[PDB]
DNA sequence: TGCATCCGTGAGTCGAGGGTAATAAGTTGCGAGTGAAGGTTTTGTTTTGACATTCAGTGCTGTC
């Protein structure tokens, strides 16, 4: 959280992907403004994204499975 | 007045920086005698003695 | 927008007109009153652009009435402005003139023609003519003709020869010539006579000719005919605020072309006489080069400043230009400076900040939040609401601030940890607050050293300031395995007072129940910080698997030692806090804390070691004075007892006995021999002089001095710094630096002399004039160390290739030096390695070597193991994580994506600033090893050797060596190798002056091959009588026997030569000078006795990396075999070697002493001269090349107290070896050296099964590392920093291109760096090339 | 000293020096190596393009902060093509090979 | 710069491009008006806006307004006064109150 | 294999007050171009025959 993002690296496996997979996560909530999964606890968007990470909730695949159902469910709406 | 660091001394080795305190600590001691002897007002004969 | 690569070539004069917009024909810039751009001028609107919005000059086409219409009266358009930077102008010359990058420097144009620059300089200066083309074959091309011999070439023939004297005369020589006739005729005779110094010009031109062929460059463009003019936002003409103007320099320089070109085309119209038109075209190239290089060709050119001008290239040259100062480093918004100050209440991830600084800095972030609040309505409204002091201004400020971390910076940056990223806390001040514990990370203290501040505005870098650079992510420095939160001054002192073992404190002996209740007793005045009190505790261990197992025990401990147990998170023994807790123990007590419990407890822990360290100092108080320093009474007599002796050898010096050196070396000793004992004067008088009485008579314990508790703490110094206070302060010296005869008898407690204070400046002003230029020499050395490492980023998990270097200790010289396990620690094993009970292989060809597997190797007595280095890794364009082991900074398995080199280039160049300031005896008992030995049993019984490679090494019985020492060729011993030697027994002995020529064979002597007057003298011993034929040195003797090698033949009674045992080689000593053979004729000498004796830094680091050979290289043995000697001193001695089956004779400076004799055998890997020792790369392997260098410069740091992991230097040795000279051909060129990786490419496509053998074999090469950055495939990586004129000539003659692959390339162009967070990007860019 | 967004020069479109002319700081080339060893790539794009030169970046950064969408649209520095026109001045053709 | 550090090239500013805060207030000026024009009518928008040339390339005048709708140039200036008056009632000029303070 | 003759690098941020000077010909026409000035011209703006229309000024009628 405020002090530590080490447990956030024993989840993914990479210090640099954490800079990417949280930024891809928080950009759906910075200006995309979606619902967060953890409660807020009066924190900015970068802190709820890392608190999301520790319980195994936002991965590289979970950032893409969440969109790929959402892509075709949007692409079953245009026609 | 000033609480300052002790350990600026031993590698700079200014023992004379300490001796600015030692001699002048009773420069107050002279100025604590006479200032205690002007609210008492003994005579000239003790200030002329001192 | 986006572009893949770039390209550079010579620009044709057709390319220039297609680049441009209009021909600048008049020097007028602005009129004298109407400040206006000028028609047909330099700032012209008809060429370069518009200025005001949709507004022409005279006022015909305005206000979008006529969209695409030029005001044809004045020549000016209406269109969109700000093209005054993009839009170049041009100019057409009348006489063509020459580029100065392509002429002055090889010349690169006369180098093309093999024509001298002095042959050019009669032509392009208009001194004498030259031929263009002899029509008749009587003359030949490239022939300078003087103007008087030109008329003879005129009046002979007239028409059958063509010759000018002009720049056109060189221009005609480029249009005329062909290359396919030349470059296949240079092909024709490269095979005729390939002698090198003629063939190296056949190497360079078949480059240079065929450079132009396949690329598309032409050398016609190499002499200018058209010029491009800089868009006037690069050459402005600006006013000041006071109506005064100030220009760029190039408006002046461009002016000197357009006038002097004008008074040629006008002077051509009037047909000036043929003397003057020459000087007309002289001045153009005088003034064209004034643009390119002001002070290059002749005398410098200055103006009204009376100082030289900044040229066109000087905007790219040096650090005054744009590569070194305005592209890599920059200016920056969103930043500021202030002064530092401490905080004893910030936690580690926090830091202070002013309000007035942040509210002024975070002004773009407030104006977004106020509209989301709506108290401010618009933008200009919200700016108004800053000055009006709203409570919501400081309720949005903190709400902007919270979870937005912030960089801080300090100069000089010396390594990675100079920049960090804390979290803000506000305070009501104007000075940047800072944590105290980060002062080890900066080598800084609080004397007003300012610090920068920076904000990561984007989302992504804000995460980098939290995931990468947040100050609790990185505690462990990349130099070693000890952290950088070694507690600095008072936290190491507040402990050392508190943990102590005296008997003074009341309450000692009764038992307590818990470390809570000591608060109830010590504060009440029934307890003392140090009172030795039995206490029952409850510690915790992890003897399960990550699970706490309880135990509870009692400890006869002290009270202050017990209160530390209130914090420590139940994993450490009570024995770890059972000491005095100096700086030695505390830093390991963090190291052992995260050795066991992981990282995150040791960031909470160091928080609560700082809060106590001031708090029990605030109980204690540390006070110093004059009374604390005590002189013992043994000062008067100890100097007086030598003071009677300083007149003693002076009185010898009056008797005329003692010389200068024997008296100077004795007055320096006895004056300082007692100074050695003034440490012994203050030890027993000031260590246990205390007498506190406690249930006995007295007590001998620790001191109550409050000084020796400061140095065993670790705050400032140790027991050598008191010697400048309590005793006398050593000796003194001159700024020349010779040691003084009379040292000091006074100090800082009594009072020095007016002369003792005079010469004290000498050691001090020099001592600051030394280091004030020793910070320059490291900011040099760092800057090129980061340039060889600018390509190094990991690629793959494994190469899986052959094994590499071998891990052994460095224990030579004295005792243990480096533990093998620590050099083992952090790595991956290379070879399948076992335990000393056979075949217990602990690796599956690779194991990560952390500390518990290091404990296994310390357990077994085995001490040799192989570990992959960067040399045995062979992934192209990177290294592998299976050959790096542990990233020392993060402290676990190195991932994929990280940098490698620049962390080591920050590691190695950091403590360069902190750096610059007989008989061999056995030590203990054990085993004996001395191998690679051929020796003899002497006339005394013991091992006497007659070989070079032998030396003594002392081992224990287990196998792990204790000592080793060099023994000379011919050393007399006292025990045998492979025996038992007791401790303290004299093994070896030899005279230092002589190197023995001791007879290994045993035969009679005979005075052969020397007759007195030819190669020798007769020097009989007038005292003894015993003297043989005395050989003389190399210059005194007669030349009539100087071609005859003088040999005392070993003969027997029949007349033979007594052979060596084993060989049929004759045994006679070809004895060189100064070697007086003792015994006369007919005497049998033994085996093993002397026939003749032969009696007699940081720029140091800048040899070891800058790839320099010494001035006195010690030659090795080229090829082995039975060697003879050679020629007699035609400059130097030659060496006739004849191998056992193989195939050289070369120079020898014979005025030094040789090693191997005229007929002795030598093996490769042996010096043939004496001295210090590229050759070891030429003839030996690869690993031993890296061995001597790593074991020399890491050795330097141990001498001056630094520790650096040897991998960092090994990282450079891989970047020190990139190239490979080639022997054969068939696929490519023949002998030019090339990239070793690419030399491993063409074996894998052609020497592999496409063809049986068509390739070319190759060794390893070695550049200087200051030019290995200049000798590169990328060129802007080489043009950014050094010699920018040269590297942009050769890049353009060949038609190079770049791939933007180095990380200095992606940073200048605004791209993302190919490392770290951006490496996971750049491979998608890399995979999109191969797929589309 | 402090500067959010202040004044700029004329030849290279860069911030200025000092506490006097309302100036920005200096991010020296020693620090870029200190930043490379963290692998923090994006701040190196941030601290040259959007904070020093790239004029489309330095507005669309500063406009987007007033929205909250803390997003970068970068570009090329104007001190890169101040180098092109001077290396093109000396008869050398430099260019960009488009993808 | 008396040490070899600085020159006259450091010390001059180019006030040409736009101020950073003022180039932002151009859009907040523009996105004000269309919302303020949204409380109007289509024939009412088309007489006042394109006369001033908002979001069009050109500046239309009273003649090109007159000859297009029918003939009339007289009453369109009076049409805009009703586009002045209801918007000068301080109910839709709140987001004109600060740009008034230029 | 030397002999010298030129080439080219020496860390890093802030503060510092403001700054240039030598020398020189006139007389004479005549052309291209900054002002004032001629107010008339293309476009902003004033009232009257009238009619479908909203509406107010006449008396009316109707209720509670
Ligand atoms: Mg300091
Ligand atoms: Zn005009
Ligand atoms: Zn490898």
């Amino acid at each position: 959280a405020r002090v530590t993002v080490q447990d956030a690296v024993e989840k993914i496996g990479n210090r640099f992907d954490l800079v990417l997979v949280a930024a891809r996560r928080a950009r759906q909530m910075q200006v995309g403004g979606k619902d967060p999964l953890v409660p807020e606890e009066n924190d900015k968007t970068t802190v709820i994204a890392l608190r999301e990470i520790e319980e195994g909730l936002i991965n590289n695949q979970i950032l893409d499975v969440r969109e790929r159902q959402e892509q075709q469910e949007q692409e079953a709406a245009e026609l | 007045d000033i609480v300052l660091n002790p350990l600026g001394v031993p590698s700079r080795m200014n023992i004379g920086q300490i001796l600015e305190t030692h001699l002048g600590m009773a420069a107050k001691g002279i100025g604590d005698k006479i200032n205690a002897m002007l609210k008492q007002q003994q005579e000239v004969a003790k200030l002329r003695e001192f | 927008e986006e572009f893949d690569a770039i390209k550079i070539a010579l620009a044709s004069p057709d390319m220039i007109r297609s680049w441009s917009f209009g021909e600048v024909k008049k020097p007028e810039t602005i009129n004298y009153r109407t400040f206006k751009p000028e028609r047909d001028g330099l700032f012209c609107a008809r060429i370069f652009g518009p200025v005001k919005d949709y507004e022409c000059l005279c006022g015909k086409y305005k206000r979008l009435k006529h969209r695409g219409v030029i005001c044809e009266k004045c020549g000016v358009e209406v269109t969109q402005t700000k093209v005054r930077r993009e839009r170049m102008g041009h100019i057409e010359l009348a006489s063509p003139t020459a580029h100065i990058w392509f002429l002055k420097s090889p010349s690169r144009i006369g180098l093309l023609l093999d024509m001298p620059l002095r042959d050019i300089e009669r032509v392009l200066y208009f001194e004498s003519y030259v031929v263009i083309e002899g029509g008749m074959t009587n003359l030949e091309r490239q022939q300078i003709l003087t103007e008087e011999q030109y008329l003879d070439a005129l009046e002979e023939f007239g028409d059958e020869f063509d010759a000018k004297m002009g720049a056109e005369a060189i221009q005609a020589l480029l249009k005329s010539m062909d290359l396919e006739q030349e470059c296949e005729q240079l092909r024709e005779e490269l095979n005729e006579t390939n002698s090198e110094t003629k063939r190296k010009k056949l190497t360079k031109r078949i480059k240079l000719l065929e450079a132009f062929v396949q690329s598309g460059n032409k050398p016609e463009w190499m002499i200018l005919t058209v010029l491009p003019v800089l868009p006037p936002d690069l050459r402005p003409l600006v006013p000041l605020d006071g109506g005064r103007f100030a220009t760029s320099d190039l408006n002046d320089l461009y002016r000197r072309v357009i006038n002097r070109n004008n008074r040629l085309k006008r002077l051509l119209d009037l047909a000036a006489p043929d003397i003057i038109v020459r000087n007309e075209k002289r001045m153009l190239q005088e003034a064209v080069d004034a643009l390119l290089d002001n002070g290059r060709r002749g005398r410098a050119i200055t103006g009204s400043n009376k100082r030289p001008l900044k040229s066109l290239a000087d905007m790219i040259k040096g650090k005054q230009g744009r590569f070194r100062q305005n592209l890599l480093g920059k200016r920056v918004d969103y930043s500021g400076r202030s002064v530092i100050t401490v905080g004893p209440y910030l936690r580690l991830h926090q830091c202070g900040l002013p309000k007035k600084m942040a509210l002024e800095l975070f002004k773009p972030f407030i104006y977004g939040k106020l509209e989301l609040r709506g108290l401010a309505t618009t933008i200009k409204a919200a700016k108004k609401m800053v000055e009006r002091e709203e409570a919501v201004v400081w309720d949005i400020l903190d709400e902007v601030i919270r979870e937005h971390p912030v960089l801080l910076n300090r100069a000089p940056t010396l390594h990675r940890l100079g920049i960090q990223a804390f979290e803000p806390v506000l305070i009501e001040g104007k000075a940047i607050q800072l944590h105290p514990l980060v002062c080890a990370a900066y080598n800084a203290d609080f004397d007003g050293d300012q610090m920068a501040v920076h904000v990561p505005l984007t989302l992504e870098a804000q995460l980098e300031a939290r995931a990468l650079m947040m100050s609790t992510n990185n505690i462990l420095s990349p130099a070693n395995g000890e952290p950088i939160i070694v507690p600095s001054q008072d936290v190491v002192l507040g402990l050392y007072y508190m943990t102590r073992d005296c008997v003074n404190a009341k309450g000692e002996g009764m038992v307590l129940t818990g470390p809570k209740e000591a608060e109830r007793l010590y504060r009440s005045g029934l307890a003392s910080l140090h009172a030795r009190v039995k206490v029952r505790i409850t510690e915790y261990e992890k003897d399960a698997n990550g699970e706490l197992v309880a135990k509870t025990s009692l400890k006869d401990t002290t009270v202050g030692r017990a209160i530390l147990w209130m914090i420590v998170p139940k994993g450490l023994p009570y024995s770890i806090v059972n000491q005095a807790l100096g700086k030695k123990a505390i830093s390991k007590m963090l190291n052992t804390c995260y050795r066991i419990l992981g990282l995150k407890p040791t960031v909470i822990f160091a928080d609560q070691i700082m809060y106590t360290g001031f708090a029990y100092a605030a109980r204690s108080g540390a006070s110093v004075g004059i009374d604390d320093m005590v002189i013992p009474e043994k000062k008067h007599e100890i100097i007086s007892e030598a003071e009677a002796e300083v007149a003693e050898i002076q009185e010898q010096f009056q008797s005329g006995l003692v010389t200068a050196g024997e008296r100077y070396n004795k007055v320096i000793d006895i004056w300082a021999a007692a100074n050695d004992r003034v440490s012994k004067a203050m030890m027993d008088n000031l260590q246990t002089e205390t007498v506190i009485n406690r249930d006995g008579q007295e007590e001998k314990q620790v001191s109550f001095n409050s000084i020796y508790m400061m140095a065993d703490s670790g705050a400032r110094g140790s027991a050598a710094q008191i010697r400048q206070l309590a005793g006398m302060r050593g000796l003194m010296a001159k700024p020349d630096g010779s040691i003084i005869e009379t040292p000091i008898t006074a100090n800082f407690r009594e009072g020095l002399n007016v002369l003792q204070y005079f010469i004290s400046t000498h050691g001090a002003r020099k001592g600051l004039a030394d280091t004030a230029l020793k910070t320059a020499n490291s900011g040099y050395l760092t800057r090129r160390l980061v340039d060889v490492a600018q390509d190094l980023v990991v690629t793959e998990d494994d190469c899986g290739t052959h094994e590499g270097i071998m891990m052994t200790p460095v224990i030579e010289g004295g005792d243990v030096k480096e533990p093998l396990r620590d050099r083992v620690l952090g790595r991956v094993t290379a070879e399948d390695v076992l335990k000393p009970g056979t075949a217990d292989i602990l690796v599956p060809r690779n194991t990560l070597l952390h500390e518990q597997w290091c404990d296994l190797l310390e357990e077994n007595s085995v001490d040799a193991v192989k570990v992959r280095s960067v040399v045995s890794c062979d992934t192209d364009f990177g290294v592998c994580a299976h050959c790096y082991g542990r990233d020392l900074a993060r402290g676990h398995i190195i991932n994929k994506g990280e940098a490698i080199g620049v962390i080591a280039a920050q590691s190695i160049g950091e403590p360069g600033t902190q750096l610059t300031m007989s008989s061999i005896q056995v030590k203990n008992k054990g085993s004996i090893k001395l191998s690679n030995v051929k020796s003899v049993v002497n006339s005394s019984g013991k091992l006497v050797i007659t070989s070079r490679n032998t030396e003594l090494k002392l081992i224990d019985e287990f196998g792990r060596t204790k000592e080793s020492y060099k023994v000379p060729y011919g050393a007399v011993l006292a025990k045998g190798d492979g025996e038992q030697v007791a401790g303290g027994e004299t093994v070896a002995n030899w005279d230092p002056h002589t190197m023995p020529v001791i007879t290994e064979v045993s035969g009679f002597v005979r005075f052969t091959d020397m007759i007195d007057g030819q190669t020798i003298t007769r020097q009989t011993d007038e005292l003894t009588g015993l003297s043989s034929l005395v050989v003389l040195d190399s210059a005194e003797r007669t030349a009539g026997g100087k071609d005859l090698r003088p040999a005392l033949k070993i003969v027997d009674a029949q007349g033979n030569d007594v052979l060596i045992p084993g060989t049929d080689m004759p045994a006679q000593y070809f004895l060189p000078g100064k070697a007086i053979v003792q015994l006369e004729d007919g005497v049998q000498i033994s085996s093993g006795d002397t026939l003749a004796r032969i009696p007699q830094g940081l720029p140091r680091v800048a040899d070891l990396f800058e790839a320099r050979r010494p001035k006195e290289p010690a030659i090795l043995a080229e090829i082995s075999g039975i060697v003879s000697f050679g020629k007699e001193t035609k400059g130097k001695r030659r060496l006739v070697i004849t191998p056992v089956d193989g195939s050289y004779e070369e120079m020898i400076p014979k005025w030094r002493q040789l090693n191997v004799f005229e007929g002795e055998r030598v093996e490769r890997g042996d010096v043939i001269s004496d001295g210090p020792e590229h050759d070891i790369l030429r003839l030996r392997g690869v690993h031993a090349v890296t061995r001597y260098i790593v074991n020399e410069v890491q050795d330097v740091y141990r001498l001056q107290g630094v520790k650096i992991n040897d991998k960092h230097i090994e990282v450079i040795v891989r970047q020190m070896l990139r190239k490979a000279t080639i022997v054969n051909a068939g696929s490519s060129d023949f002998l030019e050296g090339e990239q070793v990786e690419y030399s491993r490419v063409k074996i894998a496509n052609r020497e592999l099964e496409a063809n049986g053998k068509v390739g070319a074999t190759y060794s390893r090469d070695l550049l200087g590392i200051t030019k290995a950055s200049l000798a590169t495939e990328s060129f802007i990586s080489a043009a950014s920093f050094q010699e920018t004129t040269r590297v942009l000539t050769e890049a353009a003659v060949a038609g190079k291109r770049d791939e933007l692959r180095g990380l200095k390339e992606n940073v200048i162009v605004g791209r993302l760096i190919p490392a770290g967070t951006g490496y996971a990007y750049h491979q998608d860019r890399m995979r999109r090339r191969a797929a589309g | 000293h402090a500067r959010s967004t202040g004044s700029y020069s004329l030849v290279t479109q860069q911030p200025l020096g000092g506490k006097a002319q309302f100036g920005g700081q200096r991010f020296g080339e020693m620090e870029v190596w200190a930043l490379e060893a963290y692998g923090a790539a994006y701040t190196l794009q941030e601290m040259l393009t959007v904070k020093s030169d790239d004029v489309n970046g330095r507005t669309k950064m500063y406009k987007n902060i007033v929205d909250g969408n803390h997003q970068m649209e970068p570009g090329m520095p104007e001190s890169f093509n101040v180098l092109l026109k001077e290396i093109r001045s000396l008869g050398i053709n430099i260019e960009l090979e488009d993808e | 710069g008396d040490d070899e550090d600085s020159h006259l090239g450091d010390f001059i500013e180019d006030t040409t491009l736009e101020l950073p805060l003022d180039s932002a207030t151009t859009e907040s000026l523009r996105a004000a008006t269309h919302d303020v024009l949204a409380g109007l009518t289509a024939r009412e928008a088309k007489v006042l806006r394109m006369r001033f040339g908002i979001d069009m390339n050109t500046d239309y005048t009273l003649e090109e307004v007159g000859k297009q709708f029918d003939v009339t140039r007289e009453r369109i200036r009076q049409i805009e006064a009703k586009a002045l008056r209801k918007l000068r009632h301080p109910s839709r000029s709140e987001v004109l109150r600060s740009f008034l303070d230029d």
